[PDB]
């Protein structure tokens, strides 16, 4: 009926708004940024028991010092992640230093609007919660199909993102310790699941300030965090 | 460059009979051979034959290009192809790489059909490495051993001739020519096409 | 932006090609006869006002020394098809050094018409060529359509009232017909088709007399034939 | 048209061409895959006209590489095209890395290609669901699945095509770890015949090992269909 | 649906865009007549603006208006239709004539130029993203045999020869006028027949249009063997010819 | 955009709507027959009658040869057929150029179905409204016969019939065909199923056309039956 | 009935509505007048619609441009489409001088510009230009040569033309007398009076911060020159004094 | 009604609806305001903050020494335009070793607006830029989705711009010939009028550029001092 790049009477692009509709469904994920580092997590929406659950992974690494958490159309998300890590390694080749997270999300947003001729064919329909550490300090960032990127102390994406933002607003406080951040993330995540929290039912990653290195928590660390989790 | 894989071809005409012949050598580094079966004659149609002399890879590549074009022509037209059409198309192909050419000096030997019954007119012609066609109407020779063959044919050609005498004539001309060239020889084959039949024979040459 | 304006409808039928045949059926008729020792292409031109000269407009053309052509439809389509057919005959003669076969030319022009039916951003050609010629394999007569399909005929008619002209030509035709009798049957067929009165400058004829060049008859020769 | 977007987001936020490709998949014939220990079993159905059709010309189940194998459900022409693409990419990887292509790379590449045709103008989505079987670089058997949307995941067992939900429900309550070859073939033949008419001629089952893919003979299949027919009755 | 918006065949076999462009040419209500005799060929048109929103204002140099252009020294033309389309058509004609001289080394023939412009018009008809050029016209010249020539083309791409023709409204009614005057002529010096042809053209335009034809409001040009070049005649000489007709 | 035809675009049910209309165009066309025999492979067909003044001599409009060892029968639009015939001949001679051996028929039909699938998927061009019965011989697999369609699908067939009244023809083939059979028996069965499909008791010699391909004397060759040979075959059919 | 949706479609009456809509847009846009005189030509532009914008600087918005410093070019319509056409005129002049080492004749330049504008009214994908352009020059021998190209692609020579809003009353005042014999310097009085009369949006205060001017006459040695305020403000004061009386 | 399907179709009134919708997207954007005196152009804007956990978005951007912009509309389009202007100024200073002429840059970006409005299968940018610079004179320019640009003494973009414009034309005469401090104060009054719900150090942006004053955002302490002066 209309083209991809047709403005609405209200000045909004139809395809961009429909892409915003697509990210409203998906796996819930939560991010927290504190002085000692950054934390990301996902509800790990497991399919039937015949799936391995190792291949189905929601927390990938753009680089050694950057994590991510996806939402929406996932194949489009892997395409964006692949382009992001390629450009970050291009920075690492052209410049010795590690790329800042702001530049990475700016490049990701630049690719996301490539369908508007100003090649791709439509918006990507992906929301990312990128997190990392650099010389400026630890931070996390939000991305959406409209190209605007906003920088957060704590956020969430996916299906139950509204309640996750409400609980993060109620509970998050500045000058927080990293252990406080981990238990806060698991409390919010547990409150917004459908199924009971467990070890295989959740995945976590973090990038410490000292290490400046991506590190996905294994089953032992997750169980240790769950055992000291209030209820 | 033609000393590398030296070769020779020959073709005569007669009374309702035509002959084509070649040497079976394949050279390498001029003065050492590697095979005694490399036929320069290639059948292409029921009454058209072509003799390619020069570099072996160019001989083979030109054979597949012409076979592609020929079999396309019989399949589309659904009828047998003429010698003149093949000669003109060969001249166009050799000219199409006027710069960086195929290092091959081919010939064409066959029969010309004049329908009305039908009469088989002999046809012979020769080419440079670009397609410098020249109708000859008698003996046609091409290769490194061309001069010796030109010397032999005028002494030995007897105008129109029987197919047996044509075979003796072309065989003696080729054998006397190849004996006087060091980089050309190692056996021979003589194809004598007629409308009724074709006789293919190999000669007890100085292959050593 | 390039997309096929021509497309399959339910039950197919290629509606644009059907409209092209409707254009051909309304256009001024043409016909051709294959004889024992010759082939004819003939067509009537509309009864002209005195300002037109027939020495400028020509529905009869020659592609080569031995090959003629006549059409029924849009003139510009016929002009571009004729020019490209001349180029095809020329490139074949450049390659193989001979006058082009009728079958190869018919196949190439049929493929071009199909390409214009299939290609996006275009419409089919609104005419129906009628190629005649002589070569080694006897005489031929062919008929191109907007669909890009060719049919081998021995005698055929195109245009308005083509079914009735086909029936009349079937009534008066023999395989061993002489060339003069074929010309007379062409004149009688177009006379029955026109529903009027004919003369020189109202009809045009082309013919190939044996293994000789394709010839277009002047008005004097046609006036001799009409008597 | 040439170079324009034909798949687009609906008002509800769905790419309707991708769901239409999913219905095209769902109309296509069924296929099953199982793995255990160091081998895998691949099963696909079959449909032929008796006395006229040649069963040899069917290529529902194939081999891509020395070790990788593939099964599909949907439009067969698109499957053949993507199969040739993946074989080309297999030999391209083997010329630029000098190691045979692992199954994970090929599954990722198939998903990438299907997302590419889903996210470019002038091309509609590949109307096929594939599931690839092969050995990982560490000599570990893993079978991958792939949807037209570009989604892929690793499964211990899964099915596609007509009535895939029912077969997948059956496999959830019968799959075991580290089963014998006869046990895997038995389980696959039971699973495919839950939603397929019972006859030896309606399946083409094979077993993949590090040596090569070996298709099961007709006699063993006839014994197996007779045995499960006895078991049901 | 959309059978006639583009250059497409309608259910009856009629590309309706052709007649729409032709009637658009007619709506400009500029008449242009051509005629040939022996060793001469005269072309005439009106010195007015076409019919559209802009009207002829007082501060408009009426001399600059002209429907007769030229392609080459030996070849002239009179395009009638939309102004931009006519200007584009003469530029394309100039291009084909000049590349013909470059490639073939001798000046083009008007028949060949008419066929070439008809082929470009065919290219416009065949494709959809090409709008039709609403610009019909005449071309005149003298060929290698030293005889005159006059050709016409439409937006249909139908090039055909003539010895007398008219572009614009009332063409069917105007064919009788040209036939009548040509029959009158059929019932001569190299210069006297030029005069006869010129009075025939002006009388034909007078009879077709039916008003006085002020010489400032028209424009006349000729090629002959005396000159062989396309030279457009001055206003006073046309006034003398009109007074002779009166 | 507004004038787009929606060619390469899925249905709600996943059919594309264009190959379907192409197949209805196929089903209205003249019938073609296919048979594999121990001595050869046969592609008999039925001429559509345009006029009696059509040249009976030659003018084989349904069966065409792609090479000395490959030949096919058309069951749809003739122009879309002939362009694909030219592409097929090009692919055959290209393979012979590349590899210096004859192309197997399976490779060739894969190439035609691939190029037909391309216009079904890429671009916005209509598909080719033609379905072939490609047959031939190779040393790898011997006599084969296939059935191509506008979707780019192909499948092997020992014997099949396509076009109008293909159900009745396929029923006759299922009833009468045998695994091992002679060339004459196959030709007679081809006349029988053509007569059954055409709703005629006795087939007309002018209304049909036959061809066969045999690997006789270690050199494969095609034969195209003339009017007198078809008259003799119909005489044998009436006798039998 | 769908024939006015694309420029490439002729109406059943044989008429391109899509160009008429462009004409209607041009007629409603800010007006421009350009006429000739003895000493030279003066050409003006009346930016009436920007009376609401009070924060714009004094006389910054100038729609009058030039090529080669001897040819005025201006417009009445879309600013961007106009500026693209100006840049194309500069490009054609550049190509002419690189080829020939001579300034381009104006009568050729208008023809090339008309073909460039006409070249965009025969594609569905290209948008036709929404701008009516006036080109003019002056030299002592051949006198002024004012042309006007339109969206249709028609170039006609004028001795004076107005386009845009209020154009009928402006021309109704321009044919009030013959300006071929009136000097360039004292015609500013007439133009100021006419813009006060015809336009129903400008007053005494708007007259020195919205309206543009330039001339190419003997006083500037027949080259382009935006007019200095010491010449404008005497005639502006006398014109408003006359209108007040 | 039906003449808003594409950007290449004039309505019967003769209007491009798509370009007007892009201008509507600009008008719904966040606020901004710029002021100049005799030797200083001050720029300010309200940085969007969607949540208390969200931090303020970047509103003001820097393009080159002595040149800067402010934003209102689609942010990705602003990213593209910023990269283009930065590349243009840096390329000019590369090949010529001098600062670029500001109005030539404005014409360049307006040409980029034009070529995307004109051809089909492309969209106009949903953003307008508030360009401020000192090219031997303070200057304030404007861009619109149609190819067009105007020069201002003062300007505002989107949100409750009516209150700001009313304050600016109420006090336009005093902007010329006043010091920089009162200039910053007046800009803050205009932004506070656009608030209508309080101005803080976090949620506002401020930049200054002038003679012997390259483009530099105001620090937190100075901005807090000016905000306290506005409150008093």
């Amino acid at each position: 009926d209309r083209g991809v790049n047709t403005f609405s009477p209200e000045g909004r692009l139809f395809q961009v708004e429909y892409a915003l509709g697509a990210i409203k469904l998906g796996s819930t994920a939560v991010g927290i940024c504190v002085n000692d580092g950054v934390i990301l997590a996902s509800e790990r929406r497991i399919s039937s028991t015949l799936i391995e659950k190792d291949s189905v992974e929601k927390l990938l690494s753009i680089d050694d010092h950057i994590g991510c958490a996806m939402s929406g159309l996932m194949a489009d998300a892997r395409t964006l992640i692949d382009y992001a890590r390629v450009e970050c390694n291009h920075y690492k080749f052209i410049y010795n230093e590690n790329i800042n997270i702001k530049s990475c999300v700016e490049l990701i947003s630049e690719l996301a609007l490539d369908f508007s001729n100003l090649i791709m064919s439509r918006p990507f329909g992906v929301a990312l919660l990128i997190g990392g550490v650099d010389k400026n300090g630890p931070c996390l960032w939000y991305t959406e199909p409209s190209g605007t990127n906003t920088r957060f102390s704590a956020a969430s994406i996916g299906s139950a993102q509204e309640g996750a933002e409400l609980l993060l607003q109620e509970n998050y406080k500045k000058d927080m310790t990293f252990e406080q951040a981990e238990i806060l993330a698991l409390t919010v995540l547990r409150q917004v699941m459908e199924d009971k929290l467990s070890t295989s039912n959740v995945e976590i990653c973090a990038i410490k300030k000292s290490d400046q290195t991506f590190y996905k928590y294994n089953t032992d660390d997750i169980s240790r965090i769950i055992d000291v989790l209030p209820s | 460059i033609y000393n590398y894989n030296g070769g020779c071809v020959l073709g005569m005409s007669g009374s309702n009979c035509v002959a084509i012949a070649c040497d079976l050598r394949l050279g390498a580094n001029t003065f050492t051979t590697v095979s005694t079966k490399f036929s320069k004659i290639f059948k292409m149609n029921n009454n058209v034959y072509v003799g390619l002399s020069g570099l072996a890879t160019d001989i083979q590549t030109l054979y597949e290009i012409l076979r592609y074009r020929v079999n396309l022509y019989e399949v589309r037209q659904d009828a047998e192809m003429d010698v003149e059409c093949f000669a003109n198309m060969l001249s166009s192909i050799l000219y199409s790489n006027r710069f960086s050419p195929y290092f091959v000096n081919p010939i064409v030997v066959g029969f010309k059909l004049k329908h009305y019954k039908v009469n088989y007119e002999p046809y012979l012609t020769a080419y440079d490495l670009i397609g410098a066609k020249c109708e000859t109407r008698d003996f046609v020779v091409n290769g490194v051993t061309s001069e010796q063959l030109f010397g032999m044919c005028e002494s030995l050609y007897v105008k129109d001739q029987d197919e047996n005498g044509l075979f003796e004539t072309i065989s003696q001309c080729l054998l006397s020519a190849l004996d006087r060239d060091c980089i050309s020889g190692w056996g021979a084959e003589v194809l004598v096409l007629t409308p009724e039949k074709i006789i293919k024979k190999k000669l007890k040459a100085r292959m050593d | 932006y390039s997309f096929s304006l021509t497309t399959f409808s339910p039950t197919g039928k290629l509606v644009q090609i059907e409209y092209a045949l409707n254009r051909v059926s309304s256009s001024s008729p043409a016909l051709g006869i294959r004889a024992k020792n010759g082939v004819i292409i003939a067509t009537e031109k509309k009864s002209p006002n005195e300002l037109i000269e027939e020495n400028s407009i020509f529905k009869i053309q020659q592609i080569s020394e031995h090959i003629g052509i006549v059409y029924a439809g849009m003139p510009g389509d016929f002009r571009v098809l004729l020019k490209r057919a001349r180029k095809e005959a020329i490139r074949y003669s450049l390659q193989y050094g001979s006058e082009i076969l009728v079958k190869e030319l018919v196949k190439i022009i049929a493929s071009i018409v199909q390409e214009f039916t299939q290609t996006g951003g275009v419409r089919p050609f609104g005419l129906s060529l009628l190629i005649c010629g002589v070569d080694v394999y006897g005489y031929h007569l062919y008929q191109i359509d907007p669909s890009g399909c060719y049919f081998n005929w021995m005698a055929t008619c195109v245009g308005k009232d083509y079914q009735n002209n086909m029936s009349f030509l079937e009534k008066r035709y023999n395989k061993d017909i002489e060339i003069e009798d074929a010309i007379h049957t062409a004149i009688l067929t177009l006379k029955e088709s026109y529903e009027g009165v004919l003369n020189e400058k109202n009809i045009e004829i082309g013919v190939a007399y044996d293994n000789k060049p394709f010839k277009i008859l002047t008005q004097n020769e046609i006036k001799d034939y009409l008597i | 048209s040439y170079d324009r977007a034909i798949t687009v987001f609906s008002p509800d936020g769905h790419l309707l061409q991708v769901e239409h490709a999913l219905e095209a998949v769902k109309k296509g014939g069924c296929a099953v895959a199982i793995k255990s220990s160091n081998f895998a079993v691949l099963a696909v159905e079959k449909k032929n006209i008796p006395k006229l059709q040649n069963p040899k010309t069917t290529e529902k189940l194939i081999k891509l590489d020395e070790h990788n194998c593939l099964a599909f459900a949907g439009l067969n022409a698109d499957a053949r095209v993507l199969v040739n693409k993946t074989r080309l990419e297999c030999q391209r990887y083997y010329l630029n890395m000098d190691e045979p292509a692992p199954v994970d790379y090929i599954a990722k590449y198939v998903a990438k290609v299907q997302q590419k045709f889903t996210h470019r103008g002038g091309v509609r989505p590949f109307g096929i669901a594939t599931l690839i079987a092969g050995f990982k670089n560490n000599k570990e058997i893993c079978i991958y699945q792939t949807e037209p949307s570009g989604i892929y995941a690793a499964w211990k067992a899964q099915a596609i095509g007509k009535n895939a939900k029912i077969v997948q429900e059956f496999l959830e309550k019968n799959y075991q770890e580290n089963m014998e070859q006869k046990d895997c073939i038995f389980l696959a033949l039971k699973a495919i015949f839950e939603v397929v008419e019972l006859s030896s001629k309606n399946v083409e089952v094979a077993l993949l090992t590090e040596k090569d893919l070996t298709f099961i003979e007709e006699q063993e299949i006839n014994s197996m269909v007779e045995l499960i027919d006895q078991e049901r009755t | 649906m959309y059978d006639r918006h583009l250059t497409i065949f309608s259910p009856d076999g009629n590309l309706y865009q052709i007649e729409y462009a032709i009637k658009a040419v007619k709506n400009t209500n500029i008449t242009s007549v051509g005629v040939k005799g022996e060793n001469c060929a005269v072309i005439i048109s009106q010195k007015k603006m076409a019919t559209q929103y802009i009207s002829q204002d007082k501060l408009l140099d009426y001399n600059n208006i002209t429907n007769i252009y030229n392609i080459t020294d030996e070849i002239g033309c009179s395009m009638v239709g939309m102004p931009g389309d006519c200007l584009s058509m003469v530029y394309k004609a100039r291009s084909e004539a000049s590349e013909f001289l470059y490639s073939n080394g001798y000046n083009v023939n008007a028949e060949t130029l008419c066929r070439n412009i008809c082929d470009k018009i065919q290219v416009y008809t065949q494709h959809a993203y090409m709008r039709l050029h609403a610009c019909s016209g005449m071309i005149i010249g003298i060929d290698e045999n030293n005889k005159p020539e006059l050709f016409k083309f439409d937006p249909s791409g139908f090039c055909a020869g003539y010895r007398a023709c008219v572009i614009g409204n009332k063409e069917q009614e105007s064919i009788s006028v040209l036939e009548r005057l040509l029959e009158k002529r059929k019932k001569e010096t190299i210069d006297e027949d030029i005069r006869n042809t010129t009075i025939l053209a002006i009388e034909a335009l007078q009879t077709i249009l039916a008003f006085d034809l002020k010489a400032s409001e028209i424009e006349v040009a000729i090629v002959s063997t005396k000159n062989r070049n396309f030279t457009q005649i001055s206003e006073k000489e046309i006034d003398n010819y009109l007074t002779y007709i009166a | 955009r507004r004038y787009d035809s929606r060619t390469t675009t899925f249905s709600p049910e996943g059919r594309l709507y264009q190959v379907e209309y192409a197949l209805e165009a196929i089903n209205n066309a003249s019938i073609t027959i296919g048979l594999i025999t121990k001595d050869g492979v046969i592609l008999g067909a039925d001429k559509v009658f345009i006029s009696k003044l059509i040249d009976k001599a030659n003018n084989y409009e349904k069966i065409y040869k792609i090479d000395k060892h490959i030949f096919c029968g058309v069951a749809g639009l003739n122009a879309d057929a002939n362009i694909l015939i030219n592409q097929s001949r090009l692919y055959a001679q290209r393979y012979l150029y590349n590899y210096n051996e004859v192309q197997p028929v399976s490779q060739l039909v894969v190439q035609i179905c691939d190029i037909k699938q391309s216009y079904t998927q890429y671009g916005g061009l209509r598909p080719y409204g033609v379905s072939f019965l490609i047959g031939g011989y190779d040393t790898k697999d011997g006599y084969q016969l296939y059935h191509t369609d506008p979707s780019g699908n192909y499948s092997g067939w020992f014997a099949t019939a396509i076009g109008t009244n293909n159900l009745t023809a396929s029923s006759v083939l299922k009833q009468e065909w045998k695994n091992d059979m002679t060339l004459e028996e196959g030709l007679l069965l081809a006349l029988k199923t053509l007569a059954k499909s055409t709703d005629t008791e006795i087939p007309k010699s002018e209304k049909i056309e036959l061809a066969y391909l045999t690997n006789k004397d270690g050199e494969v060759y095609q034969k195209y039956l003339t009017e007198k040979e078809i008259e003799e075959l119909i005489k044998l059919y009436t006798q039998k | 009935a769908g024939y006015d949706l694309s420029v490439s479609t002729f109406s059943p009456d044989g008429r391109l509505y899509q160009v008429e809509y462009i004409y209607k847009s041009i007629n409603n846009n800010n007006t421009a007048l350009c006429l000739e005189c003895k000493d030279g030509i003066i050409c003006c532009c009346i930016n009436s619609n920007m009376d609401k914008n009070k924060m714009i600087k004094k006389n910054s918005y100038n729609r009058i441009y030039h090529v080669n410093n001897n040819i005025i070019i201006t417009y009445s319509g879309f600013d961007g489409d106009a500026r693209n056409i100006i840049d194309r005129a500069r490009s054609e002049a550049n190509t002419y001088y690189y080829n020939f080492h001579t300034n381009i004749p104006l009568h050729i330049l208008v023809n090339r510009i008309s073909l460039y504008i006409h070249a965009y009214t025969l594609y569905w994908h290209m948008r036709p230009f929404a701008a009516s352009i006036i080109i003019s020059s002056f030299n002592e021998k051949d006198k002024g040569d004012i042309y006007c190209i339109e969206p249709n692609g028609a170039c006609y020579k004028y001795s004076g033309i107005v386009i845009g809003k209020n154009k009928e009353m402006f021309k109704t005042e321009i044919e009030k007398k013959d300006y071929k014999d009136i000097n360039v310097r004292d015609a500013i009085e007439d133009i100021y009076k006419f813009i006060l009369t015809s336009d129903d949006h400008m007053n005494k205060n708007n007259l020195q911060n919205l309206v543009n001017f330039s001339w190419i006459c003997k006083e500037s040695s027949y080259e382009f020159q935006n007019i200095h305020e010491e010449i404008l403000t005497p005639a502006l004061n006398k014109a408003v004094e006359y209108i007040e009386k | 009604n039906l003449y808003d399907t594409d950007n290449i179709i004039y309505s019967p009134e003769g209007r491009l609806y798509q370009v007007e919708y892009a201008s509507e997207a600009i008008k719904q954007g966040t606020c901004a305001v710029a002021i100049k005196s005799k030797d200083y152009v001050v720029v300010s804007g309200l940085k969007k903050c969607i949540s208390k956990l969200s931090f303020p978005q970047e509103k003001i951007f820097k393009i080159d020494d002595y040149i800067g912009i402010s934003m209102s509309g689609i942010t990705s389009d602003a990213k593209v335009l910023t990269k283009f202007m930065q590349n243009e100024c840096l390329s000019h200073k590369f090949l010529y070793n001098e600062n670029i002429n500001i109005e030539s840059l404005v014409r360049s970006v307006a040409d980029k607006y034009q070529k995307n409005t004109q051809k089909s299968s492309k969209r106009a940018f949903g953003v307008g830029l508030m360009i401020a610079a000192y090219h031997n004179e303070p200057c304030i320019f404007e861009t619109r989705p149609n190819g067009s640009y105007f020069e201002y003494d003062a300007l505002s973009f989107g949100a409750r711009s009516h209150a700001s414009k009313t304050y600016l034309e109420k006090n336009l005469h005093l902007f010329e010939e006043c010091s920089l401090e009162e200039l910053i104060l007046h800009c803050l009054k205009a932004l506070k009028c656009s608030l209508s719900s309080e101005l803080t150090i976090s949620n506002t942006a401020l930049a200054v550029v002038g003679k012997n004053h390259p483009w530099q955002e105001i620090s937190s302490l100075q901005l807090e001092e000016y905000l306290s002066k506005v409150k008093m």
